[PDB]
Protein backbone atom coordinates (compact mmCIF):
# COMPACT_ATOMS: atom_id res chain seq x y z
CA UNK A 1 0.00 0.00 0.00
CA UNK A 2 2.28 2.78 -1.27
CA UNK A 3 -0.08 5.56 -0.14
CA UNK A 4 0.00 4.21 3.41
CA UNK A 5 3.79 3.90 3.26
CA UNK A 6 4.03 7.54 2.20
CA UNK A 7 1.58 8.59 4.91
CA UNK A 8 3.64 6.91 7.66
CA UNK A 9 6.99 8.10 6.35
CA UNK A 10 5.75 11.71 6.25
CA UNK A 11 5.12 11.84 9.98
CA UNK A 12 8.50 10.17 10.47
CA UNK A 13 10.46 12.78 8.47
CA UNK A 14 11.83 10.00 6.28
CA UNK A 15 12.31 11.43 2.81
CA UNK A 16 13.91 8.29 1.31
CA UNK A 17 10.95 6.16 2.34
CA UNK A 18 8.58 8.88 1.05
CA UNK A 19 10.41 8.86 -2.29
CA UNK A 20 10.28 5.07 -2.42
CA UNK A 21 6.51 5.12 -1.88
CA UNK A 22 6.18 7.69 -4.69
CA UNK A 23 8.34 5.52 -6.99
CA UNK A 24 5.91 2.66 -6.35
CA UNK A 25 2.95 4.85 -7.32
CA UNK A 26 1.82 6.43 -4.04
CA UNK A 27 -0.67 9.23 -4.49
CA UNK A 28 0.88 12.25 -2.86
CA UNK A 29 -2.74 13.24 -1.96
CA UNK A 30 -3.73 9.81 -0.65
CA UNK A 31 -6.46 9.97 2.02
CA UNK A 32 -6.45 7.43 4.85
CA UNK A 33 -10.08 6.35 5.17
CA UNK A 34 -9.24 4.61 8.46
CA UNK A 35 -7.81 7.82 10.01
CA UNK A 36 -10.20 10.68 9.23
CA UNK A 37 -9.11 10.91 5.58
CA UNK A 38 -5.87 12.50 6.69
CA UNK A 39 -3.13 12.90 4.11
CA UNK A 40 0.65 12.73 3.80
CA UNK A 41 0.87 16.50 4.06
CA UNK A 42 -1.25 16.51 7.19
CA UNK A 43 1.07 13.79 8.59
CA UNK A 44 4.06 16.00 7.70
CA UNK A 45 2.50 18.82 9.69
CA UNK A 46 1.84 16.60 12.71
CA UNK A 47 5.41 15.23 12.54
CA UNK A 48 6.72 18.78 12.79
CA UNK A 49 9.23 18.79 9.92
CA UNK A 50 9.38 21.69 7.53
CA UNK A 51 11.46 19.81 4.93
CA UNK A 52 8.93 17.00 4.74
CA UNK A 53 6.18 19.51 3.96
CA UNK A 54 8.44 21.08 1.33
CA UNK A 55 9.16 17.69 -0.28
CA UNK A 56 5.46 16.81 -0.54
CA UNK A 57 4.59 20.21 -2.07
CA UNK A 58 7.47 19.83 -4.56
CA UNK A 59 6.01 16.47 -5.55
CA UNK A 60 2.50 17.78 -6.17
CA UNK A 61 0.70 17.80 -2.83
CA UNK A 62 -2.46 19.88 -2.68
CA UNK A 63 -1.70 22.49 0.02
CA UNK A 64 -5.42 22.87 0.72
CA UNK A 65 -6.69 19.27 0.81
CA UNK A 66 -8.76 18.67 3.94
CA UNK A 67 -9.36 15.79 6.31
CA UNK A 68 -12.92 14.64 6.91
CA UNK A 69 -13.38 17.37 9.57
CA UNK A 70 -12.63 19.91 6.83
CA UNK A 71 -9.19 20.75 8.22
CA UNK A 72 -6.26 21.29 5.84
CA UNK A 73 -2.49 21.51 6.45
CA UNK A 74 -2.67 25.18 7.39
CA UNK A 75 -5.41 24.55 10.01
CA UNK A 76 -3.36 21.83 11.63
CA UNK A 77 -0.10 23.79 11.57
CA UNK A 78 -1.91 26.71 13.22
CA UNK A 79 -3.43 24.54 15.96
CA UNK A 80 -0.03 22.96 16.75
CA UNK A 81 1.81 26.34 16.75
CA UNK A 82 4.05 25.34 13.84
CA UNK A 83 5.03 28.84 12.78
CA UNK A 84 7.50 27.76 10.09
CA UNK A 85 4.97 25.48 8.41
CA UNK A 86 2.38 28.30 8.53
CA UNK A 87 4.85 30.57 6.73
CA UNK A 88 5.61 27.93 4.06
CA UNK A 89 1.95 27.20 3.40
CA UNK A 90 1.06 30.90 3.16
CA UNK A 91 3.88 31.44 0.60
CA UNK A 92 2.66 28.40 -1.33
CA UNK A 93 -0.87 29.77 -1.79
CA UNK A 94 -2.72 28.02 1.03
CA UNK A 95 -6.31 29.22 1.50
CA UNK A 96 -6.35 30.82 4.92
CA UNK A 97 -10.04 31.69 4.56
CA UNK A 98 -11.00 27.98 4.65
CA UNK A 99 -13.11 27.05 7.67
CA UNK A 100 -13.40 23.56 9.07
CA UNK A 101 -16.72 21.78 9.73
CA UNK A 102 -16.99 23.63 13.06
CA UNK A 103 -16.69 26.95 11.23
CA UNK A 104 -13.19 27.93 12.39
CA UNK A 105 -10.48 29.49 10.21
CA UNK A 106 -6.77 29.63 11.01
CA UNK A 107 -6.90 33.26 12.06
CA UNK A 108 -9.71 32.66 14.60
CA UNK A 109 -7.69 29.76 16.05
CA UNK A 110 -4.47 31.82 16.28
CA UNK A 111 -6.27 34.76 17.87
CA UNK A 112 -7.93 32.53 20.48
CA UNK A 113 -4.50 31.02 21.18
CA UNK A 114 -3.08 34.58 21.53
CA UNK A 115 -0.27 33.51 19.22
CA UNK A 116 1.39 36.75 18.19
CA UNK A 117 3.70 35.22 15.61
CA UNK A 118 1.11 33.17 13.75
CA UNK A 119 -1.50 35.94 13.84
CA UNK A 120 1.16 38.27 12.41
CA UNK A 121 1.96 35.91 9.48
CA UNK A 122 -1.75 35.33 8.73
CA UNK A 123 -2.56 39.06 8.86
CA UNK A 124 0.44 40.13 6.75
CA UNK A 125 -0.47 37.49 4.14
CA UNK A 126 -4.01 38.94 4.10
CA UNK A 127 -2.52 42.40 3.60
CA UNK A 128 -0.72 41.02 0.53
CA UNK A 129 -4.03 39.58 -0.69
CA UNK A 130 -5.70 42.96 -0.31
CA UNK A 131 -2.82 44.81 -1.99
CA UNK A 132 -3.02 42.38 -4.91
CA UNK A 133 -6.83 42.49 -5.18
CA UNK A 134 -6.69 46.26 -5.76
CA UNK A 135 -4.42 45.45 -8.71
CA UNK A 136 8.40 45.59 -2.67
CA UNK A 137 6.46 48.52 -1.17
CA UNK A 138 3.18 46.72 -1.91
CA UNK A 139 4.39 43.28 -0.94
CA UNK A 140 5.18 42.10 2.62
CA UNK A 141 8.13 39.71 2.79
CA UNK A 142 6.64 37.33 5.37
CA UNK A 143 9.70 35.07 5.22
CA UNK A 144 11.77 37.97 6.46
CA UNK A 145 9.22 38.49 9.25
CA UNK A 146 9.31 34.76 10.05
CA UNK A 147 13.13 34.57 10.02
CA UNK A 148 13.59 35.71 13.65
CA UNK A 149 10.44 34.03 15.04
CA UNK A 150 10.53 30.64 16.79
CA UNK A 151 9.83 27.89 14.25
CA UNK A 152 7.45 26.22 16.74
CA UNK A 153 6.30 26.15 20.36
CA UNK A 154 7.44 22.96 22.19
CA UNK A 155 5.17 23.82 25.14
CA UNK A 156 2.11 23.46 22.88
CA UNK A 157 0.57 20.00 22.56
CA UNK A 158 2.48 18.56 19.57
CA UNK A 159 5.26 16.07 18.80
CA UNK B 1 2.66 53.32 -12.62
CA UNK B 2 0.25 51.86 -10.05
CA UNK B 3 -3.38 52.09 -8.87
CA UNK B 4 -2.40 54.83 -6.38
CA UNK B 5 -0.22 57.90 -6.78
CA UNK B 6 1.41 57.56 -3.37
CA UNK B 7 1.61 54.72 -0.87
CA UNK B 8 2.42 55.30 2.81
CA UNK B 9 2.79 53.00 5.79
CA UNK B 10 1.47 54.44 9.05
CA UNK B 11 2.09 52.67 12.38
CA UNK B 12 -0.07 53.15 15.50
CA UNK B 13 1.79 52.56 18.78
CA UNK B 14 1.05 53.14 22.45
CA UNK B 15 0.06 51.31 25.64
CA UNK B 16 -2.56 48.58 25.69
CA UNK B 17 -6.07 49.94 26.23
CA UNK B 18 -5.47 53.48 25.03
CA UNK B 19 -7.67 53.20 21.97
CA UNK B 20 -5.33 52.43 19.02
CA UNK B 21 -7.65 49.90 17.39
CA UNK B 22 -10.67 52.08 18.09
CA UNK B 23 -9.11 55.10 16.39
CA UNK B 24 -8.26 52.92 13.41
CA UNK B 25 -11.78 51.49 13.20
CA UNK B 26 -13.38 54.94 13.50
CA UNK B 27 -11.20 56.24 10.66
CA UNK B 28 -11.59 53.13 8.49
CA UNK B 29 -15.23 52.19 8.96
CA UNK B 30 -16.78 55.08 10.95
CA UNK B 31 -17.79 52.68 13.68
CA UNK B 32 -17.15 52.34 17.41
CA UNK B 33 -18.13 49.13 19.17
CA UNK B 34 -17.66 49.93 22.87
CA UNK B 35 -16.19 46.47 23.32
CA UNK B 36 -12.54 45.69 23.98
CA UNK B 37 -10.91 43.07 21.82
CA UNK B 38 -7.22 42.81 22.63
CA UNK B 39 -5.00 43.14 19.55
CA UNK B 40 -2.79 40.05 19.12
CA UNK B 41 0.39 40.58 17.06
CA UNK B 42 -0.79 43.15 14.57
CA UNK B 43 -3.85 44.30 12.70
CA UNK B 44 -4.30 46.65 9.78
CA UNK B 45 -6.56 48.60 7.46
CA UNK B 46 -5.89 49.81 3.94
CA UNK B 47 -7.71 52.99 2.96
CA UNK B 48 -7.37 55.57 0.21
CA UNK B 49 -7.81 59.33 0.41
CA UNK B 50 -7.75 62.03 -2.29
CA UNK B 51 -5.43 65.00 -1.65
CA UNK B 52 -4.69 67.81 -4.10
CA UNK B 53 -5.72 65.69 -7.05
CA UNK B 54 -3.74 62.61 -6.05
CA UNK B 55 -4.82 59.27 -4.66
CA UNK B 56 -2.96 58.39 -1.50
CA UNK B 57 -3.10 54.79 -0.31
CA UNK B 58 -2.62 54.34 3.47
CA UNK B 59 -1.44 51.02 4.80
CA UNK B 60 -2.23 51.53 8.51
CA UNK B 61 -0.67 49.10 10.95
CA UNK B 62 -2.05 48.62 14.45
CA UNK B 63 0.32 47.13 17.04
CA UNK B 64 -0.44 45.01 20.07
CA UNK B 65 0.19 47.27 23.08
CA UNK B 66 0.99 44.30 25.35
CA UNK B 67 4.53 42.98 25.17
CA UNK B 68 3.27 39.40 25.69
CA UNK B 69 1.34 39.64 22.42
CA UNK B 70 3.86 41.56 20.25
CA UNK B 71 5.88 39.99 17.44
CA UNK B 72 9.45 40.95 16.49
CA UNK B 73 9.79 44.71 16.86
CA UNK B 74 11.52 45.38 13.51
CA UNK B 75 8.51 43.92 11.69
CA UNK B 76 6.33 46.81 12.92
CA UNK B 77 8.76 49.58 12.00
CA UNK B 78 10.16 48.38 8.70
CA UNK B 79 9.15 50.69 5.83
CA UNK B 80 7.18 53.06 8.08
CA UNK B 81 6.59 56.62 6.89
CA UNK B 82 4.59 57.96 9.82
CA UNK B 83 4.06 56.91 13.43
CA UNK B 84 0.96 57.74 15.46
CA UNK B 85 1.75 57.63 19.18
CA UNK B 86 -1.31 57.25 21.35
CA UNK B 87 -1.95 57.76 25.04
CA UNK B 88 -5.16 57.83 27.10
CA UNK B 89 -5.92 61.22 28.72
CA UNK B 90 -7.52 59.35 31.67
CA UNK B 91 -4.29 57.37 32.35
CA UNK B 92 -1.22 59.14 33.66
CA UNK B 93 0.81 55.94 33.19
CA UNK B 94 0.05 55.84 29.44
CA UNK B 95 1.34 59.38 29.10
CA UNK B 96 4.46 58.65 31.19
CA UNK B 97 5.10 55.79 28.79
CA UNK B 98 5.00 58.01 25.68
CA UNK B 99 8.75 58.70 26.09
CA UNK B 100 9.35 54.92 25.99
CA UNK B 101 7.38 54.67 22.73
CA UNK B 102 9.32 57.62 21.28
CA UNK B 103 12.58 55.82 22.24
CA UNK B 104 11.36 52.69 20.43
CA UNK B 105 10.73 54.69 17.27
CA UNK B 106 14.27 56.14 17.49
CA UNK B 107 15.87 52.71 17.91
CA UNK B 108 14.10 51.39 14.83
CA UNK B 109 13.59 54.30 12.40
CA UNK B 110 16.00 56.74 10.81
CA UNK B 111 13.61 59.37 9.54
CA UNK B 112 9.86 59.29 10.09
CA UNK B 113 6.99 61.71 10.67
CA UNK B 114 5.36 61.53 14.06
CA UNK B 115 2.13 62.68 15.65
CA UNK B 116 0.93 62.47 19.28
CA UNK B 117 -2.64 61.54 20.20
CA UNK B 118 -4.38 61.92 23.54
CA UNK B 119 -7.41 59.69 23.17
CA UNK B 120 -10.60 59.20 25.29
CA UNK B 121 -10.95 62.98 25.74
CA UNK B 122 -14.69 62.55 26.41
CA UNK B 123 -14.94 62.40 30.22
CA UNK B 124 -13.72 65.55 32.04
CA UNK B 125 -14.18 63.96 35.49
CA UNK B 126 -11.65 61.22 34.73
CA UNK B 127 -9.18 63.26 32.67
CA UNK B 128 -5.78 63.38 34.40
CA UNK B 129 -3.45 64.50 31.61
CA UNK B 130 -4.27 68.17 31.24
CA UNK B 131 -4.40 69.66 27.72
CA UNK B 132 -1.86 72.35 28.47
CA UNK B 133 0.69 69.89 29.88
CA UNK B 134 0.32 67.61 26.87
CA UNK B 135 0.75 70.46 24.38
CA UNK B 136 3.81 71.72 26.31
CA UNK B 137 5.38 68.26 26.04
CA UNK B 138 4.43 67.89 22.38
CA UNK B 139 5.99 71.30 21.72
CA UNK B 140 9.28 70.34 23.35
CA UNK B 141 9.42 67.18 21.21
CA UNK B 142 8.57 69.13 18.06
CA UNK B 143 5.55 66.94 17.35
CA UNK B 144 1.94 67.92 16.80
CA UNK B 145 -0.71 66.75 19.26
CA UNK B 146 -4.39 65.99 18.81
CA UNK B 147 -6.78 65.21 21.65
CA UNK B 148 -9.34 62.77 20.30
CA UNK B 149 -12.39 60.67 21.07
CA UNK B 150 -12.84 57.57 18.95
CA UNK B 151 -16.07 57.12 20.88
CA UNK B 152 -17.61 60.52 20.09
CA UNK B 153 -15.84 60.87 16.73
CA UNK B 154 -13.92 64.01 17.68
CA UNK B 155 -10.66 64.98 15.95
CA UNK B 156 -10.10 61.49 14.53
CA UNK B 157 -10.43 62.54 10.91
CA UNK B 158 -8.33 65.65 11.64
CA UNK B 159 -5.57 63.63 13.30
CA UNK B 160 -5.30 61.10 10.44
CA UNK B 161 -5.36 63.89 7.83
CA UNK B 162 -2.54 65.67 9.66
CA UNK B 163 -0.14 62.70 9.72
CA UNK B 164 -1.11 61.96 6.10
CA UNK B 165 -0.22 65.50 5.05
CA UNK B 166 3.03 65.31 7.05
CA UNK B 167 4.18 62.18 5.28
CA UNK B 168 3.07 63.47 1.87
CA UNK B 169 4.94 66.73 2.50
CA UNK B 170 8.05 64.81 3.60
CA UNK B 171 7.97 62.85 0.34
CA UNK B 172 7.26 65.88 -1.92
CA UNK B 173 9.86 68.07 -0.19
CA UNK B 174 12.42 65.61 -1.55
CA UNK B 175 11.08 65.63 -5.12
CA UNK B 176 11.60 68.24 -7.86
CA UNK B 177 9.97 71.70 -7.80
N1 LIG C 1 -14.40 56.55 26.58
C1 LIG C 1 -13.68 56.14 25.54
N2 LIG C 1 -13.32 54.81 25.45
C2 LIG C 1 -12.59 54.44 24.36
C3 LIG C 1 -12.20 55.35 23.37
N3 LIG C 1 -11.47 54.66 22.45
C4 LIG C 1 -11.40 53.37 22.82
N4 LIG C 1 -12.10 53.22 24.00
C5 LIG C 1 -12.29 51.99 24.77
O1 LIG C 1 -11.04 51.62 25.30
C6 LIG C 1 -10.90 50.19 25.31
C7 LIG C 1 -9.62 49.87 24.56
O2 LIG C 1 -9.79 50.23 23.20
P1 LIG C 1 -8.81 49.57 22.08
O3 LIG C 1 -9.01 50.35 20.85
O4 LIG C 1 -9.09 48.10 21.91
O5 LIG C 1 -7.38 49.80 22.72
P2 LIG C 1 -5.97 49.38 22.11
O6 LIG C 1 -4.98 50.48 22.25
O7 LIG C 1 -6.16 48.91 20.69
O8 LIG C 1 -5.56 48.09 23.01
P3 LIG C 1 -4.47 46.92 22.66
O9 LIG C 1 -5.00 46.24 21.43
O10 LIG C 1 -4.57 46.00 23.85
O11 LIG C 1 -3.07 47.45 22.52
C8 LIG C 1 -12.16 49.65 24.66
O12 LIG C 1 -13.06 49.31 25.71
C9 LIG C 1 -12.72 50.83 23.88
O13 LIG C 1 -14.13 50.80 23.65
C10 LIG C 1 -12.57 56.70 23.47
O14 LIG C 1 -12.24 57.55 22.62
N5 LIG C 1 -13.31 57.06 24.57
MG1 LIG D 1 -5.79 47.06 19.77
Amino acid sequence: NPGLQLYRASYEKNLPKMAEALAHGADVNWANSEENKATPLIQAVLGGSLVTCEFLLQNGANVNQRDVQGRGPLHHATVLGHTGQVCLFLKRGANQHATDEEGKDPLSIAVEAANADIVTLLRLARMNEEMRESEDETYQDIFRDFSQMASNNPEKLNR
Amino acid sequence: ARDYDHLFKLLIIGDSGVGKSSLLLRFADNTFSGSYITTIGVDFKIRTVEINGEKVKLQIWDTAGLERFRTITSTYYRGTHGVIVVYDVTSAESFVNVKRWLHEINQNCDDVCRILVGNKNDDPERKVVETEDAYKFAGQMGIQLFETSAKENVNVEEMFNCITELVLRAKKDNLAK
